[PDB]
């Protein structure tokens, strides 16, 4: 990996352990198992109980469905344009941009009305946040794909 | 009575003053359930106390009878203690002195915990392993024996008069050698480390009338018990009052020691065990034991009819006359049942379970056979006119608690025989008041 360095730190290592010796208070310390504890308490960083602690409940039923809907309608769509990839012939090549279109179409229409309701109502949750994934690892396909054709034309 | 029940019952002063030994700490904490021992663990390094709710949220909903369960023993044992946290909340901390020892005994510090071996050099009268369990097992045999009664055995007063007082034995007539009392059959049917800790209870429980310290004996069989076998220590090092309790050990086989006067002690394998297979038992009611000593032949006969001798074999038949005949002798089904398993080959270990169900049922109705017919001696009252008047000396009875056996319907009541001159007395009065 590195040059001598690392013989060095191994050396170092080496001769640090070879004058080694047991401890007992320097092991832990109070602080220390406090922290710890803390730690491992309920509510605490590695013990963090809420983990959408009332989704049921949170975000009702009426966004639920409005939800569900968006996400089969991004399903058939993203179905439809992986469908039509890979482009092997020049008539899918319009296909895909009538396709990207749609989709740009139906995320202004729907997502950006949903994205202010979900601000208007301050929900927890980051519902946006996956589909917006989806949408944007398929116009980071599609970019690529252009890009590859554009390298196979020059 | 086991070792929990012990110390459940002593002053917190004593409790206190046993955890200055950190073998004692070490011993009472295996003798925690699983779930106290990891919470001991993870309080090892606090230096402040918890709140309770927070200590009970560790423990699921379900299991929360096992949780109050280790709460309260470890309450009981004061390993831990309530401690007023500021705003009204309650603080669970461990004991300073019991996790100071505690850590000690873990990590390590101080001295050890015997003065030294090699003072001395090695011992010119070394003893072996084998030995050493051939000697404890020949004074074990030749206690259990005097418990018998025969000549062979030959004991120490002391010993015989402690045994008379745990009601093993009594001696009905001066000089004359004691009888064995049926509480003296189930202790010999109990298992031999159950036999010991029995004996160390009573002798702790008896200590107080020879002036002995409880404490410091407590603390050198606990140390006894975590001590190496085959490794010797210094006697030095004890007051004159555990140099008796040492030679009484030493007389009980439990540890091996040259002379009176030597300076070397060397713990057996009963020792070790004080902190805490031969018979084959086959379905058609046999027992097939690889025994030569007589101590087992005579607590296997007891219970049961002998066929064959062989020179290293005992062959038995388990009949229902025979235990009957234990039974009426006044030891319990399950005491036999216990004894069987415990003395179990090791080839019947792969069975599950080790004994086969049918032998133990058939002792069990066999025991059930003795009592079948319940026995009360009492009074019958049955010349009650009015049933009014029936429910009211019926409910005096009960106040008393001298009712055995009632019938409304037929106006029928038995009343014990101690009560029945103060039932009279009351219906006397009843009817004069009247």
């Amino acid at each position: 990996a590195t040059s001598q360095d690392i013989i060095n730190s191994f050396q170092s290592i080496r001769q640090e352990m070879e004058a080694y010796t047991p401890k007992l208070t320097q092991v832990l310390s109070s602080s220390a198992a406090s922290s710890t504890i803390t730690a491992l308490s309920p509510g605490g960083a590695l013990m963090q109980g809420g983990t959408q602690q009332a989704i049921n409940q949170m975000v009702p039923n009426d966004i639920q469905s409005e939800l569900k809907h968006l996400y089969v309608a991004v399903g058939e769509l993203l179905r439809h344009f992986w469908s039509c990839f890979p482009v092997n012939t020049p008539f899918l090549e319009e296909k895909v941009v009538k396709m990207k279109s749609n989709l740009e179409r139906f995320q202004v229409t729907k997502l950006c009305p949903f994205q202010e309701k979900i601000r208007r109502q301050y929900l927890s949750t980051n519902l946006v946040s996956h589909i917006e994934e989806m949408l944007q690892t398929a116009y980071n396909k599609l970019h690529t794909w252009q890009s590859r054709r554009l390298m196979k034309k020059t | 009575r086991n070792l929990q029940e012990f110390l459940g019952g002593l002053s917190p002063g004593v409790l206190d003053r046993l955890y200055g030994h950190p073998a004692t700490c070490l011993a009472v904490f295996r003798e925690l359930p699983s779930l106290a021992k990891n919470w001991v663990m993870r309080m090892l390094f606090l230096e402040q106390p918890l709140p309770q709710a927070a200590v009970a949220l560790w423990v699921k909903k379900e299991f929360s009878k096992a949780q109050e369960e280790s709460t309260g023993l470890l309450s009981g044992l004061r390993i831990w203690h309530t401690q007023l946290l500021p705003g009204g909340l309650q603080g669970l901390i461990l004991n300073p002195i019991f996790r100071q020892n505690l850590r000690i005994a873990l990590l390590g510090g101080g001295k050890a915990w015997s003065d030294d071996t090699s003072q001395l050099g090695p011992d010119k009268h070394a003893r072996d392993v084998p030995s050493l369990d051939k000697y404890a097992e020949e004074r074990w045999e030749v206690v259990l024996h005097f418990m018998v009664g025969s000549p062979s055995a030959a004991v120490s007063q002391d010993l015989a008069q402690l045994l008379s007082q745990a009601g093993l034995m009594k001696s009905t007539e001066p000089g004359e050698p004691p009888c064995i009392t049926s509480a003296g059959f189930q202790f010999l049917l109990l298992d031999t480390p159950a036999q010991l800790w029995y004996f160390m209870l009573q002798y702790l429980q008896t200590a107080q009338s020879r002036g002995m310290d409880l404490v410091e004996i407590l603390s050198f069989l606990f140390q006894l018990s975590f001590s190496t076998l085959g490794k010797d220590y210094s006697v030095e090092g004890m007051s004159d009052s555990l140099l008796n309790f040492l030679q009484h050990l030493r007389e009980f086989g439990l540890v091996f020691q040259r002379k009176r006067k030597s300076r070397r002690y060397y713990p057996t394998r009963l020792a070790i065990n004080l902190s805490s297979g031969f018979i084959v038992v086959e379905t058609n009611y046999r027992l097939y034991a690889y025994t030569e000593s007589e101590l087992q032949i005579a607590l296997i006969a007891l219970f049961s009819e002998m066929l064959y001798r062989f020179p290293n074999m005992v062959v038995a038949q388990v009949t229902r006359e025979s235990v009957q005949q234990a039974i009426a002798s006044g030891i319990t089904a399950q005491q036999i049942i216990h004894f069987l398993r415990t003395r179990a080959h090791p080839v019947m270990l792969k069975q599950t379970p080790v004994l086969p169900p049918t032998i133990t049922d058939q002792i069990r109705l066999w025991e059930l056979e003795r009592d079948r017919l319940r026995f009360t001696e009492g009074v019958l009252y049955n010349q009650f006119l009015s049933q009014v008047d029936f429910e009211l000396l019926l409910a005096h009875a009960r106040e008393l608690g001298v009712l055995v056996f009632e019938n409304s319907a037929k106006r029928l009541m038995v009343v014990t025989p101690a009560g029945h001159s103060d039932v009279k007395r009351f219906w006397k009065r009843q009817k004069h008041s009247s």
